[PDB]
DNA sequence: TCTCGTGCCTGGTGTCTTTAATCC
DNA sequence: GGATTACACCCAAGACACCAGGCACGAGA
RNA sequence: GCCUGGUGUCUUGGGU
């Protein structure tokens, strides 16, 4: 589920990088060191609004120590799921045990006790797919699932899917 | 029934005393009027006094050195009479501790009592030496192993039965003591098995020299540091240590101060 | 919000020998961590001194933040405050 | 370094001087705190990169601080009468 | 930079927020339960688990890692424990307080005395500070001998009818006297700590906070004692006495004897209790705690070692010229000082300091390696530790030392721009030199080192007046600043010509003095 | 003066220290608001652009 | 390591249920309040963003900063390498992939279309959008929420999305 | 092990009259042993660290227990110096 | 604050109406019947 | 060879009664 | 009728649980 | 082949 959120970063500078390009430097360093990663209280953060216009504000010199401290106040793109959120997904393997689905940056287990009876693994087929008749769930086939568990492990977060419910499928 | 105060360790004794102090006055004109006392173990400093009149109890500990003076007796309630006087295990294949000796803290099963029923037999797991240093405290006793008859027989025994011998006079079968103790010398009661029997059940330093060149040539010392090149040494002469250079030393040898050849 | 304005500021224009200790310092011990020297450097080579010539010259790049006693604040840049 | 030399630097106003007097020239020490409870409860083991505040469940908000380690020796002797000392980094008013 | 890297951001104390630990916090916190008294497993080394000495609590020796953080033992803070007790007790240092709590609520409810409707007591709650506002509401409810069922129709205030008793204290009891409904007969009964417990837990959030405690902080049940926190062994460290015997701190003996007890209070309700046996063993678990906070309860002897000196309790720990406060954190032991008897020198500039060359040798001033002094930094590593001008370690941005004194290949060392010299004491460095007592602020004045033969500290003689100096045996201290930014604070404020003219009466306190100015006549 | 009788009567009544004496600093160990650090010092990154170009951080 | 505007969230005496994310009962937590403060202190609702808006701002964004790269001089596969380093190739190429596959709406003449349409909790009025629905049946079974609102206008908006919606 | 050099003792584990000394110096070694090879712990006693001088006698008897018994004086001569105190 | 402290102090150190420092001591203790 | 007495070590647990001023 | 207050720093030499009960070893009959 | 721990609590006598 994405959002626009504004963040900030508290950044360290080296005294040796006082140099007239300071603010050019800082605004790479907080690209490099935020785009990308994941955290359990904002999500994903996909990419940063306007990196190359943003205001550092004034650093802060340690006592003691001689280093700069700067609080870098940004905009960006962030994406969370959220639980009792419906999304759909693209499927990246099917097991016995269920399927994986990735919903942009991440992957969605759904167990077989949340899976209808119907639905049944068709190993023999080629390609592989949970087939019906007039159903088909290959890879890239868009199915609907909702969200109804969110675990955080503070470096990715772990959702837990279902297809136990009305609606709930191919389409 | 009064309770009293007394002093720790000292029930027993003033129990005594009120007795012979009631025997004592048995027919006179002013006899003991009381009945009975005792003193329960699990009561610490307590003595209970038994009569009618609180008058007697004052009489049957004046002069008491073993009481404390202040007015400190209480009265018993006719409910609590009885829990006073109740008077309170141990099965063979069943866990103890023992209390005392070498084996004092360890663990051992209840193999048998005997006939009389006071000592009972404990298979035990042996701290041995084999004799190792003959010519035992439970602070400087050794750890605990089954008895290997095989390092018996090669290092120090005699055999009794199908793997049962007898070592410095203790018999070990199958590698266990059976060694009779006191039930008084074992704990029955509230065992805590530990984590352990869950698993189980350069040449030239510090020599003499003397400095045959510079300023201090002539003079004796001791090679306290050398890193390399420049010597620390330690003069006697005045209390200072110096660093000097290794061309200017001549070491102590077999035969005299030798230069840089030794 | 608590940041007052460049032609609003009230306090003193002299460097106070407090303030004047704590900019040495601190520009003293980063040119001892390498950060470029704004001035030349001749035959004075302590810390200490290149620093206390940058000072002479009114070029150290530092902004004093003097905190008001209700928390807000004045920044003055030392190059624009009078050393005596 | 007693506490009359401690004024006498307060009256020269070499504040500066007498942090560092105190702390790096003597019994300088690193403690964790928990963002959330104040308190010095955080466990870090600090080659597996984990920390763990248990009472808050909290993974996150946690800073370190430089004291005295006579002050940890202080906070803990306080905690043991059942006096809760919490350290927070921020006002609020 | 002796701290090795973490990624938590650093920051800096606003704020000390004071309080107690609930019981359920302190549970939280706690990483063992602690039930045994006996510290060893049976003495053949390895300390029991569940004893006062578990390794979970932490590490006080290099050789064992700790079992919670993994970190060594200087890094490792130590962790705390639990110990359950059986039955409530008192704390000690709140009693006076909780005395006063209970003339102020209804001994059955709970709730106060007074309300909103009484002019002057509705003037008290507006009072801003929590103190004061408790004091004056009390000072009002002291008066109200009955807690009202009705208010002052029949409106009722929660009460419960009860007339209320004058609670007073003896010694760690707490005795209250109810007078039945003209004179009677009054029977004061004994209050104990789980009775107070219970009435606790059910006053209301609403006058929980008119009584000037918070909800989240200081809730008043907490100054019941339930559950105890058992410090670390950083907190009561083993000392050996004759080096392989060990005896244990105040602290664990006192905490092993609330443990002996405490298991006593379990082996009485479960079978042979004489009711006055029950009273005197709870009275001892109630001893036991409150001198193991405080040993210097008024009108009562105090709790005695074997040796027969009283116990140091934790109160005592704090107190007084040696302890914690003032004699740890108002004040302090220090690195790089030195102390010798002073000499006069006339041919010493006046900011000047003589300094002997063996204290020179001894202290150091790590300075900063960069393009501009690599090669003569050098120099002085070649001349190591034993020959001056030279220099004693070697830091690298990394935190290890390298010792001058038994590095063997000390010609191999090339300098990085960034690392440490921690070179000898040197010429014009300023220190700060200090007399005792400091009775003003010119006791304190920074000198320039000039190196010197000799074991005297050398002084030009027009300072010695400031510092009520003379040589008859006078001792003075030197402080080295061990950083860049202490160096100029030091020249720019503290140096000794900045000193000449002193505040106290704008006036100079140096001048011409002894020879000099006899023969300047 | 009455050392832990204000520490006990602290924590009984929740008292919040806001840290603004000399003191409170000193025996944490934090740089104490008084002469040399009644103040902060900022980097002024406007007079940092009159530097030349070669002297930039990459 | 990175924080945001909304700071202490000290200790309270009631503890609180309603910070459990859940979508059907509008629990966000604590981050993303209804009302939301910008790095100024200035009052901004929660900003939601739809597939379609999405869309266009990063991949805007992603360009006008790759020109930016180059001094001032359409593929999804083209886009995601400007990113630096391969963890951040990854993210960056799966969530344009995934919206390539997903967006209804492609271009910003129809977007700007479906966002004039649509500009009453700012959340729900996202999601309306999010998920393609057909008729009013379907919109209230899964997105449960609509339910006693009272307020449809459902059909139109459905009507409108999908006549909208290009053949595939 | 102490840090110092343990090579002036003799081989009855005392030193003898003559040696000039030195701080850290051992002169009197003592072992005690380890409770349960390898097994003792050094209790020996060095020099005090702020001087030096020769080592004048050492006596050597038994106490009222009957275990060893040692003494060792040291003597050495100082000379006044700047520093030094005097007085009429 | 600190300053003023020491110049009163310092003076006292080394010093029919009381003076000296028991009167001193009157003031600081804000006695209510002074001598 | 057996029994009794003495000495040493380990474990557990206290008690005959016998410096002066000030303020709150 | 109760405690708390009573300069600062520094040096150095001089000291350390008791009693009772149980078990083991040695000597004498 | 780098790391490297020696006590405390008092009392008494002294120095400025
Ligand atoms: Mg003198
Ligand atoms: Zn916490
Ligand atoms: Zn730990
Ligand atoms: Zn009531």
């Amino acid at each position: 589920m994405f959002f626009l959120k504004d963040l900030s970063l508290i950044l360290t500078l080296h005294p040796s990088y006082f140099g007239p390009q300071m603010n050019q430097y800082l605004r790479e360093k907080l690209l490099t060191d935020v785009e990308g990663t994941c955290t359990g209280q904002f999500g994903y953060i996909v990419t940063v609004l306007d990196g190359m216009n943003i205001d550092v504000g004034k650093g802060r010199i340690i006592p003691g120590s001689g280093s700069a401290e700067f609080e870098v106040k940004y905009r960006a793109v962030v994406w969370k799921p959220f639980k009792g959120e419906v999304v759909d997904a693209i499927v990246s393997n099917v097991s016995p045990i269920g399927f994986f689905a990735d919903v942009g940056p991440l992957n969605v287990f759904v167990s077989t006790r949340l899976i209808p009876d119907n639905l049944v693994y068709n190993p023999s087929n080629s390609p592989p797919a949970y087939m019906s008749n007039d159903e088909l769930i290959t890879k890239g086939s868009k199915v609907r699932l909702k969200v109804v568990g969110t675990r955080t492990d503070v470096n990715e977060i772990y959702a837990i899917g279902s297809i136990k419910e009305d609606f709930l499928g191919a389409i | 029934i009064w309770g009293v105060k007394v002093r720790l360790g000292k029930e027993k004794d003033v129990v005594r005393q009120i007795l012979k102090k009631k025997l004592a006055r048995e027919g006179t004109k002013n006899p003991l009027e009381i009945y009975s006392a005792f003193q329960r173990d699990s009561f610490k400093g307590h003595v209970y006094i038994e009569a009618r009149k609180a008058e007697a109890i004052n009489d049957a500990l004046k002069g008491n050195v073993n009481v404390f003076s202040n007015n400190s007796k209480f009265l018993v309630g006719i409910v609590e009479y009885k829990d006073l006087l109740r008077p309170v295990k141990l099965t063979r294949g069943s866990y103890v501790r023992v209390k005392n000796g070498k084996f004092k803290g360890d663990l051992a099963q209840v193999d048998e009592v005997l006939e009389n029923g006071l000592e009972a037999r404990l298979k035990l797991v042996p701290r041995l030496d084999y004799g190792k240093d003959l010519s035992y405290t439970s602070k400087f006793r050794p750890a605990q192993r089954l008895f290997s008859e095989a390092e018996a027989r090669v290092h120090e025994i005699r055999r009794d039965r199908d793997g049962f011998v007898t070592y410095g006079g203790e018999e070990y079968y199958e590698g266990f003591l059976y060694k009779t103790f006191r039930l008084q010398n074992l704990i029955v009661n509230s065992i805590n098995p530990t984590l352990n029997e869950l698993s189980l059940f350069d040449p030239t330093l510090n020599k003499t020299v003397k400095i045959r060149q510079g300023g201090y040539k002539g003079k004796i010392g001791i090679v306290k540091e050398a890193n390399g090149d420049r010597f620390r040494v330690e003069l006697h002469n005045p209390n200072k240590t110096i660093p000097i250079p290794c061309s200017f030393l001549l070491i102590e040898s077999t035969h005299g101060w030798v230069p840089y050849e030794d | 919000e608590l940041a007052i304005l460049k032609e609003e500021r009230t306090t003193t224009p002299y460097l106070t020998k407090y303030e004047r200790a704590r900019i040495l310092g601190t520009r003293a011990l980063q040119i001892s961590m390498n950060a470029p020297v704004l001035v030349d450097i001749e035959g004075e080579t302590d810390p200490l001194q290149i620093a206390m010539k940058e000072l002479s010259q009114r070029k150290i790049p530092l902004v004093i933040r003097r905190y008001l006693p209700d928390g807000s604040y004045e920044d003055w840049g030392c190059d624009e405050l009078i050393v005596d | 370094f007693g506490e009359m030399e401690r004024d006498c630097m307060i009256a020269h106003g070499a504040a500066g001087f007498l942090k560092e007097r105190l702390m790096e020239a003597s019994d300088a020490f690193r403690v964790h705190v928990c963002g959330i409870c104040g308190l010095m409860s955080v466990i870090a083991n600090l080659k597996k990169n984990q920390f763990e505040c248990r009472s808050c469940k909290n993974k996150t908000n946690i800073y370190q601080l430089h004291i005295p380690y006579a002050a940890k020796l202080l906070f803990q002797e306080l905690m043991a009468m059942n006096i809760a000392p919490r350290l927070y980094t921020e006002r609020s008013g | 930079s002796q701290f090795p890297y973490s990624s938590a951001p650093l920051r800096s104390v606003k704020e000390v927020q004071f309080g107690l630990l609930s019981p359920e916090e302190i549970r939280a916190i706690s990483v063992v339960k602690i039930e045994y008294p006996e510290i060893m497993d049976e003495s053949r080394q390895r300390p029991r688990e569940g004893g006062l000495n578990d390794p979970k609590l932490g590490s006080i020796d290099r050789n064992f890692k700790c079992q919670t953080c993994g970190e060594g033992m200087a890094e490792c803070p130590g962790h705390f424990g639990h110990m359950e007790l059986a039955k409530p007790v008192f704390h000690i240092g709140f009693i006076p307080k909780i005395k006063k709590v209970c003339e102020c609520i209804c001994m059955n409810c709970g709730k106060l005395l007074l309300d909103e409707t009484n002019p002057t007591m509705a003037q008290a709650i507006r009072i801003r500070d929590p103190k004061k506002r408790f004091n004056a509401v009390w000072q009002l409810c002291k008066t109200k001998m009955v807690c009202e069922a009705d208010a002052p129709k029949v409106v009722s205030r929660g009460g419960c009818g009860n007339t209320q008793p004058v609670v007073r204290k003896d010694g760690m009891k707490l005795w209250g006297t109810w007078k039945k409904s003209r004179d009677a007969q009054p029977e004061r009964k004994l209050l104990t700590p789980g009775e107070i417990l219970n009435v606790f837990k059910h006053i209301s959030p609403e006058d929980c906070f008119r009584l000037g405690f918070n909800e989240d902080y200081a809730r008043p049940e907490w100054m019941i004692i339930t559950v105890l926190p058992v410090p670390p062994p950083q907190v009561r460290p083993s000392i050996a006495m004759d080096e392989t015997t060990q005896g244990q701190d105040d602290l664990t003996h006192k905490l092993s004897d609330i443990l002996k007890a405490n298991i006593n209070v379990q082996k009485l309700e479960m079978d042979g209790s004489p009711q006055h046996i029950i009273n005197e063993v709870e009275q001892l678990l109630q001893f036991h705690v409150a001198t193991y906070m405080d040993n210097d309860i008024a009108g009562q002897p105090q709790a005695l070692q074997k040796s027969g000196r009283p116990v140091k309790a934790i109160r005592a720990r704090l107190k007084g010229k040696e302890g914690r406060l003032r004699g740890n954190l108002m004040g302090k032991r220090v690195d790089f000082s030195a102390r010798t008897v002073i000499s006069g020198d006339p041919n010493l500039e006046l900011d000047q300091v003589g300094v002997p060359i063996s204290i020179a040798k001894t202290l150091s001033y790590p300075e900063t390696v960069t393009q501009y002094n690599i090669h003569r930094l050098t120099e002085y590593v070649r001349n190591g530790p034993n020959e001056h001008p030279g220099a004693k370690y070697v830091i690298r941005d990394n935190g290890d030392r390298i010792d001058l004194r038994y590095h063997k290949r000390a010609g191999d060392i090339v300098l990085q721009y960034g690392w440490k010299v921690e070179r000898h004491l040197m010429d014009d460095d300023p220190v700060l030199f200090n007399r005792q007592p400091s009775l003003h602020k010119m006791s304190m004045m920074a000198h320039r080192v000039k190196v010197m033969p000799y074991s005297t500290f050398r002084l030009n003689l027009s300072v010695t007046s400031p510092y009520n100096a003379d040589f008859d045996g006078d001792e003075m201290n030197l402080h080295v600043p061990q950083s860049e930014e202490t160096r100029a604070e030091l020249s720019q404020l503290c140096a000794v010509p900045l000193q000449i003219v002193s505040p106290q009466s704008n006036k100079p306190v140096m001048g011409i003095v002894q020879d000099t100015l006899c023969g300047v006549r | 003066e009455e050392t832990v009788e204000i520490l006990f009567e602290a924590g009984a009544a929740a008292e919040l220290d806001d840290c603004r004496g000399v003191s409170e600093n000193v025996m944490l160990g934090q740089l104490a608001p008084m002469g040399t650090g009644a103040f902060d010092v900022m980097i002024d990154e406007k007079l940092l652009t009159s530097l030349p170009a070669d002297y930039a951080p990459t | 390591v990175s924080t945001s505007t909304v700071g202490a969230r000290r200790r309270r005496a009631k503890q609180q249920v309603d910070d459990e994310e859940n979508a059907t009962l509008l629990r966000l937590g604590p981050e993303f309040a209804l009302k939301q403060y910008d790095h100024d202190g200035n009052e901004h609702d929660l900003i939601a963003l739809s597939l379609s808006e999405s869309r266009l701002l990063i991949r805007e964004a992603l360009k006008a900063r790759s020109r930016a790269r180059n001094g001032g001089v359409i593929d999804d596969d083209e886009l995601a390498k400007v990113t630096s380093g391969a963890v951040a190739n990854g993210v960056v190429k799966k969530t344009l992939d995934y919206l390539n596959t997903f967006a209804r709406f492609k271009d910003e003449e129809t977007c700007t279309a479906v966002d004039q349409l649509l500009h009453l909790h700012p959340f729900e009025i996202a999601q309306l959008s999010s998920l393609g629905c057909e008729d009013v049946d379907e919109a209230i079974t899964l997105i449960p929420s609509l339910a006693a609102k009272k307020e449809v206008n459902l059909q139109r908006i459905l009507d409108e999305l999908n006549r909208l919606e290009d053949p595939y | 092990l102490k840090h110092g050099t343990y090579e002036k003792l003799d081989e009855d584990g005392l030193i003898a009259p003559g040696v000039r000394v030195s701080g850290d110096d051992i002169i009197i070694g003592k072992t005690t042993p380890i409770p349960p090879y390898h097994t003792k712990r050094d209790a020996s006693t060095p020099l005090r660290s702020t001087e030096n001088g020769i080592v004048d006698q050492v006596l050597l008897t038994t106490n009222q227990e009957g275990l060893k018994f040692v003494k060792v004086r040291m003597r050495t001569t100082k000379v006044p110096q700047i520093g030094d105190k005097f007085a009429s | 604050g600190v300053i003023a402290a020491q110049s009163i102090g310092e003076p006292a150190t080394q010093m029919n109406v009381t003076l000296g420092v028991p009167r001193l001591k009157e003031i600081l203790n804000v006695a209510k019947n002074i001598k």
